[PDB]
């Protein structure tokens, strides 16, 4: 092998460029893998998974780097991972049971797994502040505290074509089963996303027409009958909803509580949900 | 015929209008030159 | 060992079959039933695949379990004639459908949507056309392509000069373009995402609002961060979708140069100009 | 509606005239000397 | 848009996906249904070349047999026309009309292919019918690209390239492909030949290798063949790796070739401007002018046994090497 | 019956949105803005502002010289026709020099225009470079972006400019052209022998089949996690919420291993430029020190042999 | 025609009526170029 | 006219001019380059 290019009797330009790329992605992957070990680490390696039988801390290949300072723009520093959020999940004291003594056999919860928070009704630890915009607002808020929106993005569709460009206020909230759970009163706009981010409605179906009770967008279908239609819980389970601890505002621990119940719902809303086909 | 102005925007239609009448200038402009009677920069015999 | 925030998912239900009975995690992965059909699946076609190159060479690159003859036709071929690619085939169907029924039992567990399962299943939607539809359409396995590193570029090129400009090909390039677009999506998202939350040193992590003004302010037009991830999917679910049209329409229904395809085109009677 | 008053647009539309007049009485020049060097509109025999 | 079925045919070794792929409710089966030869015609008595006036080329045959080639060639080039279309009146042996004198022509190309080409056609041969069918022209001819002036300090200077041309296959790729390897004796590689560059060697341009790929476009179409049919594309300068097909339209490429600039281009002078190309050239020969879509030209049948007097005598100064490729003695000025 | 997360049924609109405020050095922005449904749907509904600077606006000059140089070229390549044009729109190009020029300045007709067109767009490309670097630092935020774009640029560089240079002629560039610079496209692999051999093309479609692969992945992640305000992702990185935890428990519990909602971005933007960046390095690779790709996989033991099934053809002028 | 300033902002108008003036006249003298007639830099003879 | 400046911003007018100017004298050089007669440095005969 002659030409341009040419390094040894084998070797070549071309060949020796690929292998330095080679070094360099292995070096990438370590470094991404690396950052994905930022949340989440050290592994808690528990007491019936080890023949020492005492919890351990695995740190993985390649091991977690140090960790990361991010500068908040209200004047705070957090390092993450947090440790609020670790140790609140290595101290809560789970209702459930798993089905088998042994390592990776799955949870049984003992009580009502939707309001414990077990599976895909639980929450993460997040701070109980409301969260504010850049310019200073609330920024998770009902309409009647942010007058300057309207629902609809074009006047001109919600008014002649409204099935499309739908208003959901003063609609019927359905459960899995039909159970008419209340009516929406209001919605609560995102001032950072422009998005309606929860349907508040009351419990006057299942409850007093007087309680508040906050419904994830995601977690409703907003029909064209003016119904909306939450196939994650059951109309009676609206009632064990979590409740806002200011009737006007919403706080990241809170968001986790609310999308965790009717989150709750996919596995445990009815019985049979948990169970398989066949 | 006064009225138009009632129902289409005036502001909109003018802008409309000239950016309209411009690619249509230009289309036609185009259109003949590339004819041959009548390019009269190419100057064909008619 | 579990993330310090896994214990409290690790709960029982979600299952699409098999229920208690493969309801369980080996270290981190879930297994389920259709882990099991997967791993099967998996091991047997990877040996297989082993085999063949025993049979053939062991470099890796020249590795090739090639498919059967098109005089074959529909019918299962010997063993070292194709019948081992057929094999494989089967496997890796079964290994690529019972994961998206694995990744379906942990989006339920989870109480996640099955975005993830039906935007694989257009992949695997893509591969079925590969190796199943266009093959039954032109009624042979043949046409599929060999499972080796190396062996199956050069079907790729063969395939794609059967009809002497595969760019000409109308399908092919709307995938291309999204192929294209979503990696520019990605990169756009990506490093929006590292900008807000990677600023310039000693300034604070910035807001959505940051994210809006940035793309407003560069191409007058923000998608946002639900959008984003909407184009996202779209766009590579398109990517996936439009390949699998240009190769199924390769053969099937064009047997010509893919160039000739466009004469509909010049031949329009508003510009025909002639 | 724009900030600029009756007399404010009065006296854009003045300058905005006669600048309009000068820039075309320029071009008008050009294409006068344009013709001089070689004119544009071919006869019935062409050029 | 097409449908199956679809006829597939395997063309390398499984999983290559080297396969030609048609579809049969394309072909015309008309266009390529050679006409029922003429009943053998007893060979007796004296040689037309002494018993007619103007004879030169056929002067071996008898009487019976030239009149036996003139009817079939009549059905073959001219059949609404007759005796007439070259020949004037009651003055058969009377050379006036151009038709004449380019047939003349065409009978000696026709015997030299039929009996120096067997490299491309083997057995086969040619006749009248293979590219004509029938009609006084083939309608699968080409004439040279037109080369407009350009203005060098203009705008549009399209390089024969990005128009799409029915030359060209609907490509942008150069439309001067045929002039440049089927009349011209341009070089079609473009691979080096070696694993690293050698500029001074080798530095083919992507001009050229469109070109080339023009005329693989051409080559593809005009046969009913793609690549896959006399390449392996993952290794495309490999002839090792290619088909036989390959090798014969080697020749199919020298044989055109030699079909243009020795026995088509000297009828130029003699040709009608009525049948001249925009650039003032006459019709040449592709290679779908006697293909017409098939890689056997009417089903392959063999229809040149049947007819003596277009085989001519296998000349002893050819070489098939000696039209571009190492040397020039085939070609003319 | 569940809502997919793939269109936005309730829709809030609010005043349109002037943007985070600049330094009192930058231009103001355009005061056109307007909310569109349609891509509210999708997305964010406002259309505008738009900021234009000093660089923008010298990239928009740039841009236009250079999409008029085409535009006009292709037009006159049709004899000025529009119909002609419409018809051979995906046909028409700006052509390149011819070899003969090297890399010398070639006439307007003959390659000169191809050239001040490339330089024109080249130089519109590095502007806006500079303005997408400049947008992110005027709000404070890291320069990703621009490094991913210029990532883009090194590609477009090397495939017309840098690579060319290295072959000596202008005539190896690419044309301006939809069809036409397809062509070029496969003719450089026809060229070269192959470019499915060059092993940097390889991993570049690693990186651009991965970059599908992760996006396809990470947008249905956050679309099958919106439940739990995924797409919030800021939120989710420097306060983790069940959404983060969900999706990576999701692909934890799936392939054994996962990233943060931090870490996927990171992923994401180093496939997609590793993808390009691989591309333009292989680019430059042939031509300059692998002639023919195929023969040089031979060398290096990667080209598969098959066994006979045809006659193999020789060349007889070997 | 004076009120036409009161409708739109004189400043956005100007910007419109020179970019297209830029435009245009950058199209016109390109024209002129490819035409062998009126190719100043070509010196073409009449 | 010195109240063009009311107008039209100077500070952002100052900069197009001078970013247009660059444009316009880059393209002009490098038409005069690709030119025969005109391109210095090649020093062609005129
Ligand atoms: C450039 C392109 C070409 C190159 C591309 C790249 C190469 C090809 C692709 C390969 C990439 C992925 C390869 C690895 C897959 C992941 C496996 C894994 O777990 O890795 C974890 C590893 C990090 O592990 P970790 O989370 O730090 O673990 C910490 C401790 O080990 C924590 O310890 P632990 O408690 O987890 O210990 C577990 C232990 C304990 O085991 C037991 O005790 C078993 C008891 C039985 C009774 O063993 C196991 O349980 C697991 C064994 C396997 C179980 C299989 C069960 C099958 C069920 C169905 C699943 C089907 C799949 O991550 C990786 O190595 C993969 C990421 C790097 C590559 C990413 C892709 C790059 C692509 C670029 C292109
Ligand atoms: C982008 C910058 C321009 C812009 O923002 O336009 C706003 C424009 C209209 O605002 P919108 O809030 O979407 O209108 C609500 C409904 O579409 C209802 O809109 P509409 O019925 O008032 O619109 C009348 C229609 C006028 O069209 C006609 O009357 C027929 C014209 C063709 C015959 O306007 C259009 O042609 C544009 C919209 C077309 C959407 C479907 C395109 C297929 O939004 C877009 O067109 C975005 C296009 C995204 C691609
Ligand atoms: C020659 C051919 C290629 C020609 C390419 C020309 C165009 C270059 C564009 C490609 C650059 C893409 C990446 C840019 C980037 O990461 O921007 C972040 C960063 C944003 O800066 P910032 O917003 O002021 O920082 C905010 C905070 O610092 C917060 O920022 P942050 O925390 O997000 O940033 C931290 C980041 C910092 O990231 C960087 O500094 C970028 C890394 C610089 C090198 C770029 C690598 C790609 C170049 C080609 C790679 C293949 C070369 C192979 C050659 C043969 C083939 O951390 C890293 O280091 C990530 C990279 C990890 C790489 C690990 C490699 C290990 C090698 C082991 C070898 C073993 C043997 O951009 C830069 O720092 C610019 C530095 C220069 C970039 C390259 C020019
Ligand atoms: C027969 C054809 C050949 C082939 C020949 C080539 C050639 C030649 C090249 C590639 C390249 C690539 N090939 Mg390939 N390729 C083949 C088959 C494939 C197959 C397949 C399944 O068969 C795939 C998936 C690919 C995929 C790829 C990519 C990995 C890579 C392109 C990356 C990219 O995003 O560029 C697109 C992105 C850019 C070009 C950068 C864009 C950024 C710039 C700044 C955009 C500016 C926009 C501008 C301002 C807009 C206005 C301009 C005016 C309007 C004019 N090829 C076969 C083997 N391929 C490229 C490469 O990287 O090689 C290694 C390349 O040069
Ligand atoms: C459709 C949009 C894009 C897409 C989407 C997509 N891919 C996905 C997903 C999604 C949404 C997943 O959720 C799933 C996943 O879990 O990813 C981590 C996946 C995935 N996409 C993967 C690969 C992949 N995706 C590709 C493409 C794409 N994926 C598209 C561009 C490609 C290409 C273009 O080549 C590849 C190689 C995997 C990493 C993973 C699914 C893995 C899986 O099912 O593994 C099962 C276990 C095995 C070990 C497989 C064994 C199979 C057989 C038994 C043996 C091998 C047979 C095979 C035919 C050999 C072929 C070899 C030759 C071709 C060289
Ligand atoms: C990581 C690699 C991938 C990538 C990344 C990437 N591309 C990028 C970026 C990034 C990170 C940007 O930040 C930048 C961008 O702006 O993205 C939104 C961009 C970009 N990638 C683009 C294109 C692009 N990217 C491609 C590819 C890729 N981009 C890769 C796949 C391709 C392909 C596949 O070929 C293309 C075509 C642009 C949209 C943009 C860069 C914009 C730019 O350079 O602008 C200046 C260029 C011009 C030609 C000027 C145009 C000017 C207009 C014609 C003016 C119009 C007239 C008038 C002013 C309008 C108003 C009319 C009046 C009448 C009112
Ligand atoms: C008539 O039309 C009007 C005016 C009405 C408007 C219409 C415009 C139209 C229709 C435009 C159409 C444009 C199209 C279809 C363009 C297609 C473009 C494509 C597909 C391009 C694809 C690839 C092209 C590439 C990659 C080109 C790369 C070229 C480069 C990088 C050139 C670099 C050149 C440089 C840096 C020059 C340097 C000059 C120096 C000084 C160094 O030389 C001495
Ligand atoms: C292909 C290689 C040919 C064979 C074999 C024969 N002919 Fe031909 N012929 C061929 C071409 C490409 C052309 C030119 C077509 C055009 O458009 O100009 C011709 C022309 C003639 C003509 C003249 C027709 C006319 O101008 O009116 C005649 C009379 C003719 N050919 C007769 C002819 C005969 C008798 C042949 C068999 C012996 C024959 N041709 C063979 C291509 C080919
Ligand atoms: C519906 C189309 O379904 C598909 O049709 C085609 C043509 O009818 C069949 O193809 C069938 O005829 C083709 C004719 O070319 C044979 O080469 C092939 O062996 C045979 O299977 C496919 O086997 C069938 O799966
Ligand atoms: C956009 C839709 C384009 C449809 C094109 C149809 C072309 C039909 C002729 C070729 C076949 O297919
Ligand atoms: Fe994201
Ligand atoms: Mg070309």
């Amino acid at each position: 092998m002659e030409g341009t290019g040419a390094l040894t009797d084998y070797m070549n330009v071309a060949q020796m460029t690929l292998y330095a790329f080679w070094l360099f992605l292995a070096g990438l992957i370590v470094y991404l893998r690396m950052e994905d070990k930022r949340e989440g680490y050290p592994l808690q390696a528990e007491a019936n998974e080890n023949c020492n039988r005492t919890p351990e801390k695995k740190l993985g290949f390649p091991a977690p780097p140090s960790p990361k300072v991010f500068k908040l723009a209200d004047g705070r520093s957090i390092q993450v991972p947090r440790a609020e959020k670790t140790d609140y999940e290595l101290n809560t004291q789970l209702r459930a049971e798993p089905t088998a003594p042994w390592d990776g056999a799955p949870l049984e919860p003992t009580g009502n797994p939707m309001v414990d928070g077990l599976g895909p009704a639980a929450w993460a630890k997040r701070e109980d502040e409301p969260e504010v915009t850049h310019g200073g607002k609330q920024k998770i808020c009902p309409l009647r505290v942010a007058t300057e929106f309207e629902v609809g993005m074009s006047r001109d569709v919600a008014r002649f074509w409204p099935e499309i460009d739908p208003d959901p206020r003063g609609y019927q909230v359905l459960g899995c089963d039909g159970k008419v759970a209340g009516k929406i009163v209001d919605i609560w706009v995102d001032r950072g996303e422009l998005r309606p981010m929860y349907l508040e409605m009351d419990l006057s179906g299942v409850g007093s027409s007087g309680d508040r009770v906050l419904l994830p967008i995601n977690f409703a279908r907003v029909g064209y009958d003016s119904k909306v239609r939450v196939n994650a819980i059951t109309g009676q389970q609206f009632t064990d909803v979590p409740r806002l601890r200011e009737a006007d505002r919403i706080s990241p621990q809170e968001e986790d509580f609310i999308t965790g119940y009717f989150g709750g719902g996919v596995l445990y809303a009815v019985p049979g949900r948990t169970e398989p086909f066949l | 015929m006064w009225r138009m102005w009632k129902i289409l925007d005036y502001r909109r239609t003018v802008v409309l209008a000239h950016v309209g009448m411009a690619v249509l200038a230009l289309l036609i402009h185009f259109i003949l030159l590339s004819t041959e009677n009548f390019n009269w920069l190419q100057g064909n015999p008619y | 060992a579990m993330l310090d925030f896994e214990k409290k998912y690790r709960v029982r239900g979600g299952t699409l079959l098999g229920g208690d009975l493969f309801d369980f995690w080996i270290g981190p992965f879930y297994v389920g039933i259709f882990g099991v059909l997967t791993a099967i699946f998996a091991v047997l076609g990877t040996v297989l695949i082993i085999y063949g190159a025993s049979q053939d060479t062991f470099n890796l690159w020249q590795i090739s379990i090639a498919p059967p003859d098109l005089s074959y036709g529909l019918a299962l071929a010997p063993m070292m004639e194709g019948g081992l690619w057929q094999i494989i085939t089967v496997c890796a169907l079964g290994a690529f459908i019972t994961w998206a029924l694995r990744q379906a039992e942990i989006s339920k567990k989870l109480g996640m949507g099955y975005h993830v399962p039906v935007a694989f299943a257009v992949a695997i939607l893509a591969y079925a056309t590969l190796v199943v539809f266009r093959p039954l359409l032109m009624g042979a396995w043949g046409h599929g392509f060999p499972y080796g590193i190396l062996s199956h570029l050069d079907w790729v090129s063969n395939v794609g000069y059967q009809y002497l400009h595969f760019h000409y090909n109308p399908a092919h390039m709307l995938a291309v373009t999204f192929f294209f677009t979503t990696t520019l999506a990605l990169a756009l998202h990506g490093g929006l995402i590292l900008s807000v939350t990677n600023p310039k040193k000693g300034e604070p992590v910035k807001t959505a609002e940051h994210e809006n003004t940035f793309f407003r302010d560069v191409i007058g037009y923000s998608i946002g961060s639900l959008g984003i991830h909407r184009l996202g999917l779209f766009l590579a679910l398109n990517a996936g979708f439009w390949s699998a049209v240009c190769i199924i329409i390769s053969g099937p229904f064009w047997t010509r140069g893919w160039p000739e395809w466009w004469n509909w085109w010049l031949n329009v009677p508003i510009w025909s100009w002639g | 509606l724009t900030g600029l008053s009756d007399e404010e647009a009065k006296e854009f539309h003045s300058i905005f005239m006669q600048s309009f007049l000068i820039f075309t009485a320029v071009a008008v020049v050009a294409h006068f000397l344009a013709w001089a060097w070689r004119p544009w509109i071919p006869g019935a025999e062409g050029y | 848009c097409e449908r199956p079925p679809v006829d597939t045919e395997q063309k390398g070794y499984r999983g290559t996906g080297m396969e030609e792929v048609n579809n049969p409710r394309l072909r015309d089966d008309d266009l390529h249904l050679a006409p029922e030869a003429a009943d053998p015609v007893s060979a007796e008595g004296p040689r037309a070349g002494e018993i007619y006036q103007n004879v030169e080329v056929l002067d071996d045959l008898s009487v019976a047999e030239f009149t036996r080639l003139m009817q079939s060639m009549t059905d073959w080039v001219s059949p609404d026309e007759g005796c007439t279309y070259c020949h004037d009146g009651n003055d058969f042996a009377s050379e006036e009309l151009y038709t004449y004198q380019v047939s003349r022509q065409m009978i000696e190309m026709n015997r030299y292919v039929n009996a120096n080409w067997d490299s491309h056609m083997d057995d086969t041969g040619v006749t009248c019918y293979t590219c004509h069918r029938g009609e006084n022209l083939p309608e699968e001819s080409w004439f040279a690209e037109p080369t407009p002036d350009v203005n060098m300090a203009g705008l549009g200077n399209t390089m024969m390239q990005n128009l799409a041309s029915e030359k060209t296959e609907y490509t942008s790729l150069p439309r001067n492909a045929f002039e440049r390897y089927l009349l011209g004796h341009d070089d079609l590689r473009v691979e080096g030949d070696t694993i690293l560059p050698h500029l001074d060697e080798w530095d083919v341009s992507l001009q050229d290798t469109e070109a080339s790929y023009s005329l693989m476009m051409h080559m593809s179409a005009a046969t009913g063949s793609n690549c896959t049919t006399c390449h392996n594309t993952g290794r495309l300068g490999q002839w090792d790796e290619s088909p036989e097909e390959r090798e014969i339209s080697w020749h199919g490429i020298r044989m055109t070739r030699d079909i243009n600039a020795n026995w088509i281009e000297p009828l130029e002078a003699g040709q009608p401007e009525v049948r001249l190309g925009p650039t003032g050239d006459i019709a040449k020969v592709q290679c779908a002018t006697c293909h017409y879509g098939e890689q056997l030209p009417l089903d392959g049948a063999k229809m040149v046994d049947d007819y003596p007097g277009l085989m001519g005598e296998e000349d002893a100064d050819f070489d098939f090497l000696q039209f571009g490729d190492l040397g020039t003695d085939g070609l003319r000025d | 019956a569940e809502y997919q997360n793939i269109f936005t049924r309730v829709q809030v609109r609010g005043p349109t949105d002037p943007g985070v405020e600049l330094p009192a050095a930058d231009w103001p922005r355009t005061k056109g803005a307007t909310h569109s449904w349609l891509l509210g749907k999708i997305g964010d509904a406002q259309v505008g502002p738009i900021y234009l600077g000093t660089t923008g606006v010298m990239s928009i000059l740039f841009g236009i010289v250079s999409i008029v140089i085409i535009g006009m070229n292709m037009l006159a390549s049709v004899d000025w026709s529009p119909l002609e044009f419409i018809r051979q729109f995906f046909w028409v190009a700006l052509e390149p020099p011819p070899p003969e020029y090297g890399l010398s300045l070639p006439p307007l007709n003959d390659g000169g225009w191809w050239l001040i067109a490339g330089f024109t767009l080249t130089l519109s490309v590095l502007l806006w470079f500079a303005r997408t670097y400049n947008r992110a630092r005027a709000l404070g935020l890291g320069t990703h972006v621009a490094w991913a774009f210029a990532a883009a640029i090194f590609l477009f560089l090397a495939i017309g400019f840098i690579w060319p240079v290295l072959m000596g002629s202008w005539a190896k560039s690419v044309p301006f052209g939809i069809f036409p610079h397809l062509d070029w496209t496969t003719a450089f692999s026809l060229r070269y022998g192959n470019l499915y051999y060059n092993p940097f093309h390889m991993l570049s479609i690693v990186f651009l089949f991965g970059s599908a692969l992760l996006f396809a992945m990470h947008g249905a992640t956050i679309l099958a996690a919106g439940r739990y305000n995924a797409e919030r992702e800021i939120e989710q990185i420097t306060d983790r919420g069940t959404a983060a935890e969900r999706s990576a428990l999701f692909w934890r519990w799936t392939m054994g291993f996962n990233a943060t909602m931090e870490s996927i971005h990171r992923w994401g933007y180093w496939f997609a430029i590793l993808c390009v960046i691989t591309g333009g390095i292989g680019i430059l690779l042939t031509g300059t020190v692998v002639e023919n790709w195929y023969l040089w996989g031979v060398h290096h033991g990667i080209a598969p042999e098959y066994p006979e099934f045809f006659t193999p053809a020789v060349d007889p002028a070997a | 025609m004076w009120r036409l300033w009161k409708l739109y902002d004189p400043r956005r108008v100007l910007i419109g009526i020179f970019s297209w003036l830029a435009v245009l006249a950058l199209v016109i003298h390109f024209i002129l170029l490819s035409t062998d007639r009126f190719n100043w830099v070509g010196g073409a003879a009449v």
